[PDB]
């Protein structure tokens, strides 16, 4: 128990800032070809209905 | 696409098969064994779990027997009888009193119907002496109704318990003809 | 006692602001209605679980009754049908490389099966013990190499091929019913009664970050596409977001009328969603950023337990009680 | 797995034989098999098909009306009667099992064969003896009359390569997918209507006659060979 | 006046009855997780009360509206055959309920092995055909009548008599309500029996039962006592109870039972 608080303490954290904004820019980024973000044309629809 | 009338093909016999499957699984009927269990058992009959098939009066019943009891119950809901057996030799009376409490009242296992059995009649006859730690008594007939007694207020409070002394086999049988009688009754509102 | 403290000042001493000021400059995604597509309807009993495999258009369900079955998503045809030994599951593995499914649950013993034989028909091709606890999660690792998570506070990893333990961490005070497994295939999360997630690495097994942010338990876990954040549900209706850095909550997410527990939760390649499963026969679709209701997920009428996007993100497959699996797009 | 078949002889023309095709090592019950025929100085020629239920049945576009087939789970044999045949089936006889799914490999097994004596879519291969030798990339091409492009997207085309001797080895399904036991060097491509197979390195196990064969519909017609030599 | 407010009636229930049939049907079309034996039970009976009204409940009310018959003797004797073979059919559809009722109360153990589908499909098809036995076959061939009649008809062709010769109207009568409506009544009054032991075992069924009797002899009755003793303006009114009756069967059996209120929430819903 000693060990895993030690190791706790020595994480090494980063600003909240940063990883939101990583975050959201990953979001943005990646939200261009998947479904569900905005409707797909059925041509491309793996199934017709 | 000529393959794919062959899958479609073996996708039929599968849901022959599935429906062979499921009239055969409609036809049993489902009992949880919880906890005199090993002799219970072989009663019945003539690693971590034991699971049992059983055909009386042409009627087949699967028995199931097993912190860790959460997820167990969490996922036995559609069963039709929860047999509880507790060792009248014992405290580990207080522990099974406890967990009869704790599993009687259940926001999922509702509409399930436990049957209570009490075994060791001949022990706890022998020893009369559990009246020195459970001053509410003020011989063995006496003895074994008052500790029925506590045990049926704490059960009770559309499940149903059916309390039996301890063959067993008739009376599991009677109770879950009754458990299914009074389900189907409430189905059509008739009860 | 003063670890703790100290660890909590600096955890405190980082998080200078939240995000949600900032994130009030993203578009919302509005009202997306998702209405179901496809039918899977041929299971005898309540489904327990189901994934999906790497190639987005087969899938694999497990029910109550004591038979796993292998869906052709695409033509709806059921592909593989196998009964299991035992008569009790509780999860479904898929493997990258498609020819193997894990299973397990109260029997305490894992089934490995090899779908691609030189036989047609398929059997147990490995069977996996030394678990003192029912089976949680299965996630596969390898084409040799198996991660599961077990309820006695314990998860290992093991080998196929030997057979016997690899890798063992008994960090968790807790029985850990949840397990994710990163893209990365390097680092996974789990998640017990304790309100504890923790870190897990494979090579090492040795637990990297601890997470406490939830109250009751850890009944449904995910991995974010990106690697460095997870999401985790609970029965107190929250599904908090931590990351790999800074280990502090993001997201918590209310509401008065979904009080009871979440069941599973998952994510899209975007990361801009975050589809989780209630007690109330629906799916409530929530933003991962707003922090808003998005979606219904309306179309059960029994209670939803495992849930999953495909690898592609082309479909989702809810797997409810009723002993009906439907697809949504 | 083992097939074995039995039957054959020389009979008087016009009568009744029967075929016996019995598998040992795997289920068949939940198989398809297919009977096909090779004649002395011609290529495999397709005669029967039988789903795994028994339940739609197929016959050659030749000969329909003076063939039989059927088969026996419980007996592990499934049997092939003739009757009033022509002095033309002097041919030796394959029984061979495909089992039918998504991302299957149909025709993955041949049967020895037994020897016995007394509009739809054809295939043009135009080599038909090539010289090659070692380590050189070999090159082989089929001919579909009618597209093999289907709307799912999966082009229905197999290759049987015939070892001198011994009975067909499935190498390429589906123009696109690697068989079980098959060397890496083999490689299969196209566009629909021409389909080329491409050879890095042979050997001594690689000399044989490729098949080419179709599964769109149910001609079910072969092709005509290419023979090598070293 | 009278005349007006009366066919208003008619198009009323003939439409509550087409419309009510056809929604339940549709339901558990569309509702695949209801696909249980009860289910196909109903269903059948639907399909019989709908066959019911849109044939004969028409049929009448047209001879009414008109007060004359426009067409031929075969056309009057089709639309009495349809009648016959449709109301005996969901006589026999009741029938069938009731006994799939009683054996899912009386023998519930072995309730799943003794009525299965191949056992329904049997019932079905027995009662389908015993309805066409005693329907079209005797009406079409001419048993069914006698001579006097017969050349009265043919005689008389612009209004057309359902009169029929006594015995075959007692076996008849016999055959569509005696043993139907004995074998309800047996059935309904042990499973009456069997819910009061239960519910003095506990410590209604009685409304309900009594309900569901009413509203099967309170109006089929006086219909067969007329076919039965005076045989050996009223018939209007005995035949738009008995059309009333086939309509309001469906909802009240579609109501009672908890398995198809979630079904009529759903369509109400739905609209
Ligand atoms: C309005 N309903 C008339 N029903 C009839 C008429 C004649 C016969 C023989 C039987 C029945 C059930």
């Amino acid at each position: 128990l000693v060990e895993q608080l030690k190791m706790e303490a020595n994480i090494d954290r980063i600003k909240v800032s940063k990883a939101a904004a990583d975050l959201m820019a990953y979001c943005e980024a990646h939200a261009k070809e998947d479904p569900l973000l905005t409707p797909v044309p059925a041509s491309e629809n793996p199934f017709r209905e | 696409s000529a393959e794919d009338k062959a899958a479609v093909e073996r996708s039929k016999m599968i849901e022959k098969q599935i429906q062979k499957d499921k009239q055969i699984y409609r036809a049993t009927h489902r009992l949880l064994l919880l906890g005199g269990k090993n002799t219970i058992v072989k009663q019945m009959r003539i690693s971590g779990i034991f699971e049992t098939k059983f055909q009386v009066d042409k009627v087949n019943f699967h028995m199931f027997d097993v912190d860790e009891r959460r997820k167990w119950i969490q996922c036995f809901n559609d069963v039709t009888a929860i047999i509880f057996v507790t060792a009248c030799s014992s405290n580990r009376l207080r522990a099974s009193l406890k967990l009869f409490d704790s599993i009687w009242n259940n926001k999922w296992l509702r509409d399930t119907s436990v049957i209570l059995f009490l075994n060791k009649q001949d022990l706890l006859a022998e020893k009369i002496r559990l009246e020195e730690y459970f001053p509410e008594f003020a011989e063995v007939i006496r003895a074994k109704y008052f500790i029925r007694d506590e045990f049926l207020r704490i059960s009770t409070a559309k499940h149903y318990c059916y309390p039996h002394f301890t063959e067993n086999i008739r009376r599991v049988f009677n109770d879950c003809r009754d458990i299914i009688q009074r389900m189907h009754l409430r189905q059509y509102e008739l009860l | 006692e003063q670890l703790k403290n100290q660890i909590r000042d600096a955890r405190k001493a980082c998080a200078d602001a939240t995000l949600s000021q900032i994130t009030n400059n993203i578009d919302p995604v509005g009202r997306i209605q998702m209405r179901t597509r496809r039918t899977l309807r041929g299971h005898l009993a309540k489904i327990y679980a189901m994934h999906w495999g790497t190639d987005s258009r087969l899938l694999v369900s497990a029910s109550q009754d004591g038979k796993l079955i292998i869906w052709d998503s695409y033509t709806t045809n059921k592909v593989h049908a196998i009964p299991l030994r035992s008569s009790w599951v509780m999860t479904c593995a898929y493997a990258p490389s498609g020819n193997y499914v894990a299973c397990g649950g109260l029997d305490n013993i894992c089934s490995i099966y090899n779908l691609k034989t030189r036989e047609g028909n398929v059997r147990v091709s490995r069977e996996l013990a030394g678990h003192t606890g029912y089976l949680s999660c299965c996630r596969f690792l390898d084409d040799n190499q198996i991660v599961t998570s077990s309820g006695d506070t314990t998860c290992a990893l093991w080998d196929i091929e030997t057979g016997q333990q690899t890798t063992t961490f008994t960090g968790h005070t807790g029985d850990v019913m949840s397990l994710s497994l990163a893209p990365d295939t390097r680092l996974f999360v789990s998640g017990a009664c304790d309100a504890s997630a923790k870190l897990w690495d494979v090579r090492e097994g040795m637990c990297r970050q601890t997470f406490t942010g939830h109250e009751s338990d850890i009944n449904a876990i995910c991995f974010f596409p990106n690697g460095n954040a997870f999401a985790t549900g609970s029965d107190d209706a929250t599904c908090r977001l931590f990351d790999l850095r800074a280990d502090q909550e993001l997201m918590t997410y209310s509401h008065d009328n979904i009080i009871c527990g979440i069941t599973s939760v998952s994510f899209s390649k975007s990361g801009r969603l975050l589809l989780a499963g209630y007690d109330d026969f629906n799916c409530n679709v929530w933003d991962a950023l707003k922090a808003d209701r998005a979606g219904v997920l309306a179309g059960h009428d029994n209670r939803v337990s495992c849930l999953g996007v495909t690898d592609d993100g082309m479909a989702v497959a809810t797997g409810s009680w009723d002993s009906f699996l439907k697809i949504w797009n | 797995v083992q097939l074995v078949e039995s039957g054959g002889g020389l009979v008087q023309p016009g009568g009744s034989r029967k075929l016996s095709c019995s598998a040992s090592g795997f289920a068949f019950s939940s198989f398809g098999m297919h009977w096909v025929r090779q004649a002395p100085e011609k290529g495999l020629e397709w005669v029967a098909y039988i789903s795994s239920g028994s339940g739609t049945i197929y016959y050659a576009d030749t000969v329909k009306g003076r063939f039989t087939i059927s088969r026996d789970d419980p007996k592990n044999t499934l049997f092939l009667q003739m009757t009033s045949l022509r002095s033309e089936d002097t041919a030796m006889y394959y029984c061979v099992r495909s089992i039918y799914y998504y991302g299957s490999s149909p025709f993955d097994f041949w049967g020895q064969g037994t020897t016995l004596t007394v509009s739809d879519i054809v295939m043009t291969q135009a080599t038909s003896s090539v010289p090659v030798t070692p380590g050189e990339s070999v090159s082989i091409s089929c001919r579909s009359s009618k597209s093999l492009l289907h709307s799912n997207g999966n082009t229905y085309l197999y290759w049987f390569l015939q070892r001198p001797g011994q009975s067909p080895q499935l190498l390429i399904y589906r123009m696109s997918n690697l068989a079980s036991g098959v060397p890496d060097r083999f490689s299969g491509s196209g566009s629909g209507t021409a389909f080329t197979l491409t050879i890095s390195r042979l050997e001594a196990e690689d000399v044989g006659v490729y098949y080419c064969m179709q599964h769109l519909e149910y001609p079910l017609t072969f092709g005509a060979g290419t023979k090598l030599e070293l | 006046l009278k005349l007006v407010l009366k066919t208003l009636a008619l198009v009323t229930i003939i439409s509550s009855a087409v419309f009510g049939n056809l929604l339940v049907v549709t339901s558990v079309i569309r509702h695949h997780k209801l696909r249980i034996t009860t289910n196909y039970f109903i269903v059948s009976l639907a399909l019989a009360d709908t066959l019911v009204a849109l044939f004969a409940m028409t049929f009448n009310a047209s001879v009414t509206i008109s007060g004359r018959w426009l067409f031929n003797q075969t056309v009057c004797d089709f639309w009495n055959s349809c009648d016959v073979l449709f109301s005996t059919a969901s006589i026999m559809h009741l029938c069938c309920i009731s006994v799939d009722r009683y054996y899912a109360i009386i023998k519930p153990l072995e309730y799943p092995t003794k009525i299965t589908g191949r056992t329904v499909a049997i019932m079905l098809t027995c009662a389908w055909v015993s309805s066409g036995l005693i329907s079209f076959i005797p009406i079409f061939l001419g048993w069914y009548t006698t001579n006097e009649h017969l050349v009265y008809k043919v005689e008389h062709p612009d209004e057309c008599i359902f009169v029929v010769n006594k015995p075959y109207a007692i076996i008849s009568s016999s055959v569509s309500f005696w043993i139907p409506c004995c074998i309800m009544l047996f059935t309904y009054w042990r499973i009456y029996v069997e819910a009061t032991r239960q519910e003095k075992m506990l410590c209604k069924a009685a409304k309900t039962l009594g309900i569901i009797m009413g509203a099967f002899i309170l109006c089929w009755l006086p219909f067969f006592l007329w076919y039965v003793s005076i045989t050996m303006l009223v018939v209007d009114l005995l035949f738009w109870i008995g059309y009333l009756n086939s309509s309001l069967n469906p909802v009240i059996y579609a109501y009672f039972n908890r398995e198809f209120r979630q079904a009529f929430k759903e369509t109400l819903q739905a609209i």
